[PDB]
């Protein structure tokens, strides 16, 4: 029903296509890529993926820039300037900004004048400007009308987030500070660099690397009870993907016991947030969370009470799938709520 | 005396700037480093490698546009379009272009413009270029050339023990491959690239990816042109690669002659570049290794007394900035007006 | 139709286990499983795994000595020593040994006395026993055989096209070097082993060890019986390896024809065992792969008209295990007693 | 002055003898290891190693059974049950047991039954008869006659304790929990094999591995004053060697700021702990804390306080050479305090 363009063929962009792929029957409706290198390397990569594996499906190319995915033509444009694009020709109605650079109201928006009708950045705003809205928690939150020019946050923000909430809402969060082990992304150097942050521009695949994370923070944006209360820093570990998060909240209500935070979190999993958050009992390791459609689940043996008022948890989030499944529910929504 | 300017202040820039600083009475004298990045950026990552680990000296970032080293002082700037570093104007006498851009006639030749006088490529060069690896053919070097290449990290590797056979079994024809370490080149995550196969995952696959250092090897020992050739796997590893080459010579041979030869150049000739190693080790038993190849005795192996293979280590960054230097270390010689 | 025990829930174990449920009207019923581990162990693994990914089915921990999967029950016992597994009590027909220490006569045997009627050795077979490799030689097999080696991982790739190569150009002699992910078998930091190289860090080093699927070719190619030999390299990756073929043949041939007969085989013959691949792929791409060799076509190069390299990818897990189960898959058709 | 045994010739024994050789003049005088494996092996491990590199000195196997570091010879000897060691053949005076089998009474003080005088194990004790000492923080607390068998504590417990101690001694500390992103270990399985642990199980280099770890509880052990205050989890990420530790303490003090809390270390640092503690200023990653002299060291920019009352530091420490650099203190201990 719904037209849809990918700016971005990378990682998330590319993780994006494949969630919509296989899927109920998504109101969406891909047909147009931006991939600075045509449908060669733009196909290739949609195929073969070294951490989602072969894709399960006749991927050809048609013309000199339209492959097929089972048939269905995709149409694949490149050019750094959104400005140049064909969105109006084409009568793009949805465009997921997935590149990283463009994440500003005067950037994002270039697809706007382009002829686009609405912006979803796939990764958090370039400043004050546009809405952040995470599936699960504050989606309600958005309507027609109400900006053409959405962030679906984080891919941590977006892990915790959800059963952040769920700790305030039942339990009252008072403040408390946060570390998330997380595997190393593209914006890191493969070996020892020049780059822009001294810790980034060390062998991602060697080191485990601190950087700053807004993530913390951010989880205001949709939660503003906590504005100002949370934060916390981020370890990169050579590890390609799934990452945990480390949440050290003391908690402002009595001072229940382990094993009841965790229900509360079980009975909002089977429940509100049945999609979004889950509660996994049986000791696993990242390895086993590749492809999780939760955008977090907590490790039950793992949570656990100090002083009574002090509570510990820690959530697996898969940072490529689980932000792109919620990116495609986002977008799903938009449809959903549209004219 | 020799004043030099390191441009491109890359894993090789800096492998060598220390491979530099360790030498004793150097005709080299580094005095401006050029790289994208601010003093920060160098001077950070000349103390914390994480290959070659802490530096040992004292670096700060004396100046806005300088940093120290011990107390030698060097410049610091950032033109991404060479002809204006003030080469010139510093009478830069040797470039080296260590950058993976300037590897041809046009772009070297941004640097003669800005005032340099001669320049180095720390690559294979492209097109007609002089191309000389120390051990292999160094004296064909004349004062006259004002732009050469050190070749490649493993024709550098090769070209010395292969040098050792033809030059005592005569090599007919043999091909080769390099397990090699990962570099800059690929990507951390599959990643759009020219090279599909580098363009992919670079730490969780083994990546076929072609070298020229097998028709290479011919451009420093003419004789075997078109005779060799290879292909290249990265495996995971950020350092320290293995050549596998596979000739048949003609005279009929067997495995510890064969070993022999390579040790007697090793002791004699090639002494400082070539060696053998019997003690059982493996890749990163061999970091800052000055020597440019080592020979895995132990591996070695003969058939039907014509076909030979020889397993062999090096250090893509350092062994070869020795070399990068090494050569540098001549210009400086042999060096008239 | 055929009662089968899996001895050694390793990694080929398992990888097996799996191999099976998937394969449609299986001759095979596995039955029972020993391994040192507990019903949990088995469990666990057998639903988790690091490289296969989490296991398609339900798998439950029924019982006190034995799990379920799909419905299906299967016993789990734990005995260091064979003899006293119930193979008789349970009438076992066959058994997969792959556990890495009873690989000769006396050790196999012991499954035999246990009440076995037959044992499949996971891995070459020290000594003299048969050893088939599917798509090579399976035709030598014969009921009459009660200890057979299903080779190994590198020799069930190597074998297939070698065939193809000496069957149509004639292998003179030829060398072989594997580039191997690691295996249970290495340290994973720096410890004691019987041979100091395994024994280094596995996971930081390109670790050279040696191969038998050198001389193992010969075991199922009688033919090159002396031809052929080889070394290995163990890369950072936990799985898919890739060989490094060099023959110098008898016919004068080119590129592309050497590949075009490893495609007329692997359409006919092989079909189901080789395989080539076109699109410039990585280790990686190759998981889970039913077939036991793939080509790298573009890769494949011919010098002087008789030296031929050939590379080659194959999952030494699942490739290997498809085999495994194809010969059990024999065992149960052509089995008279 | 007093001859040293080492039973146990693995990193954490091998980092020993390493650590002492190139020494000022330690009173200790290693004459004997037991690694089963011969000479060779023994060797080879000691002259080439992955993590350290190769040892820089002549190092020959002399005899069957006598390699020799440089002319000083080194016996060896092999075999799992120490009763049948020679240790009082040879007059051995301190034991290292660093094998993390011998952990109890009965074990470790088998060394003493076969002739040995004092025996040092390299982990925590399992029994509750042996004292646990950390050098920088309780370590007068041993004195001869005293029990002949003592616990080096743990590698992870061991950068806790120090500046754990700062933390409460100046600005005491209530209660907190904290995690620790630790390099693999031994311990842990190469591939998904079978083992005691579920976690460990699971391929130690493509996993982060949630496991427990007393390391928390310990601390107090050396520090009474927390006895059942601290705890936490333990992370293994794809990282040989050098691991870092996030501690989350709500202060019971004031509401003091980062930056003082900094201070502190760093006052305690150059004072009290100069060679234990540390505090580096400079942004770097795990790969530049390999042969770290320091039980612990502070990443400065990483501290910060939330709510006046909760502290959240990071530190730095290598757990094989730091943890055998103390290992060797705290034997050089024991024969300042000899008779
Ligand atoms: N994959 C993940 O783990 C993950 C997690 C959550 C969110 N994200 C966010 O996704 C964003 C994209 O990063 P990535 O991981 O996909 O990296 P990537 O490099 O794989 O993807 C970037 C893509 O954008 C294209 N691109 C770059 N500049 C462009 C321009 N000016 N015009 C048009 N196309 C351009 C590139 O060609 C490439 O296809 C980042 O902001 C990241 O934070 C990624
Ligand atoms: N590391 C090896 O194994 C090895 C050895 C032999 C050959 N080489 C050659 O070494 C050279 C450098 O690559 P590397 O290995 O150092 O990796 P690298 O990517 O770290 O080095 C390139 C550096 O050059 C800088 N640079 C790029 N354009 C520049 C410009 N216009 N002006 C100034 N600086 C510029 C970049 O900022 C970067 O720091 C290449 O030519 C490569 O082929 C690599
Ligand atoms: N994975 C490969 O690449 C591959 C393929 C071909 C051949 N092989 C060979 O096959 C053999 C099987 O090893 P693997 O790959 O399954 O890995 P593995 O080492 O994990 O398998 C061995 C398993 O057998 C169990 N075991 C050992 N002794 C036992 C006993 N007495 N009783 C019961 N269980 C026992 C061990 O606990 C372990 O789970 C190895 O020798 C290996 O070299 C491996
Ligand atoms: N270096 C580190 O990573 C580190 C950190 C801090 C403490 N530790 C502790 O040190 C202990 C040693 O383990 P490791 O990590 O060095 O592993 P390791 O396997 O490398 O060391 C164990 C050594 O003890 C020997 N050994 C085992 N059982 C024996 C027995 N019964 N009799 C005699 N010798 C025996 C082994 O042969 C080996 O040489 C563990 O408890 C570990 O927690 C190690």
């Amino acid at each position: 029903k719904l037209k849809v363009a990918i700016n971005g063929f990378g990682r998330i962009g590319r993780n994006f296509l494949r969630c919509w792929h296989g899927r109920k029957d998504s109101p969406l409706d891909v047909v147009v890529v931006n991939d600075s290198g045509g449908v060669k390397s733009a196909t290739h990569l949609l195929k073969y993926d070294s951490i989602l594996g072969t894709f399960k499906a006749d991927v050809k190319i048609i013309d000199n820039e339209t492959f097929s995915i089972d048939g269905k033509p995709i149409k694949v444009v490149s050019n750094r300037d959104p400005l140049k694009l064909p969105w109006a020709e084409l009568g793009i109605d949805i465009v997921i900004e997935g590149t990283g650079v463009f994440v500003d109201g005067p950037g994002a928006g270039k697809h706007i004048q382009a002829g686009a009708k609405k912006v979803i950045i796939t990764a958090p705003a370039k400043g004050s400007d546009i809405p952040t809205y995470v599936v699960g928690v504050n989606e309600k939150d958005y309507g027609h009308d109400v900006a053409n020019i959405i962030s679906n946050a984080s891919c941590t923000t977006n892990c915790l987030a959800p059963f952040v909430k769920v700790l305030d809402e039942e339990l009252g969060i008072v403040k408390g500070t946060m570390t998330t082990t997380h595997s190393y992304t593209g914006d890191q150097r493969l070996l020892d660099a020049s780059h822009r942050d001294l810790r980034r521009a060390r062998a991602a695949a060697l080191n485990i690397v601190p950087t700053s994370t807004g993530a913390a923070k951010a989880v205001s944006l949709v939660l503003p009870q906590l504005k100002g209360k949370l934060n916390g820093i981020a370890l990169r570990v050579p590890t390609p993907n799934v990452s945990v998060v480390d949440l050290v909240v003391n908690i402002e209500k009595v001072g229940v016991t382990a094993e009841d935070v965790n229900n509360a979190f079980r009975k909002a999993a089977a429940g509100p947030l049945k999609g979004v958050l889950d509660v996994c009992d049986i000791p696993l390791v990242s390895v086993d969370f590749r492809c999780s459609d939760f955008s977090s689940t907590i490790d039950s043996s793992l949570t656990m009470v100090m002083g009574g008022d002090m509570v510990k948890v820690v959530a697996w989030y898969d940072n490529e799938w689980g932000y792109s499944q919620r990116v495609v529910d986002l977008a799903d929504l938009v449809a959903n709520k549209w004219p | 005396k020799l004043k030099v300017a390191i441009n491109g202040f890359g894993r090789i820039g800096r492998n060598f700037l220390r491979c530099w600083h360790g030498r004793k009475d150097s005709p080299l004298d580094v005095v401006v480093i050029n790289d994208t990045g601010g003093v920060k950026q160098a001077s950070h990552l000349l103390k914390y490698d994480s290959i070659l680990g802490t530096f040992d000296a004292d670096v700060k970032t004396a100046g806005d546009s300088a940093i120290s080293v011990d107390g030698k002082v060097i410049k610091v700037v950032s033109d991404r379009n060479p002809v204006n570093l003030p080469w010139g104007d510093m009478g830069i006498d040797l470039v080296i272009e260590g950058t993976g851009v300037f590897v041809d006639r046009d772009g070297a030749g941004k640097h003669l413009q800005a005032g340099a006088k001669k320049v180095l490529i720390t690559a294979p060069g492209k097109g007609d270029i002089p191309t000389y690896v120390v051990g292999v053919n160094e004296e064909g070097y004349t004062h006259a050339d004002t732009i050469i290449s050190n070749a490649s990290c493993t024709t550098n590797c090769l070209a010395p023990f292969v040098k050792v056979l033809d030059q005592k079994f005569g090599i007919i024809k043999g091909t080769m491959t390099t397990t090699h370490s990962y570099t800059g080149d690929q990507r951390l995550l599959d990643a759009s690239h020219r090279d599909l196969r580098r363009a992919r995952a670079a730490c969780l696959n083994i990546v076929p990816t072609s070298t020229g250092a097998a028709k290479a090897v011919a451009l420093v020992l003419p004789n075997l042109k078109g005779k060799l050739n290879g292909i290249a796997l990265r495996v995971p590893t950020p350092n320290v690669s293995v050549v596998d080459l596979v000739v048949q010579v003609s005279k009929k041979t067997f495995a510890e002659e064969v070993n022999a030869a390579f040790r007697e150049s090793a002791d004699n000739e090639l002494k400082g570049i070539l060696s053998v190693c019997d003690e059982p080790l493996v890749s990163i038993d061999f970091r800052c290794t000055d020597v440019s190849s080592t020979i895995d005795s132990s591996l070695t192996m003969v058939m039907g007394d014509d076909m030979v293979k020889v397993i062999a280590w090096y250090d893509n960054e350092w062994g070869y900035s020795q070399r990068v230097v090494d050569l540098a270390d001549i210009v400086a010689n042999k060096w008239q007006a």
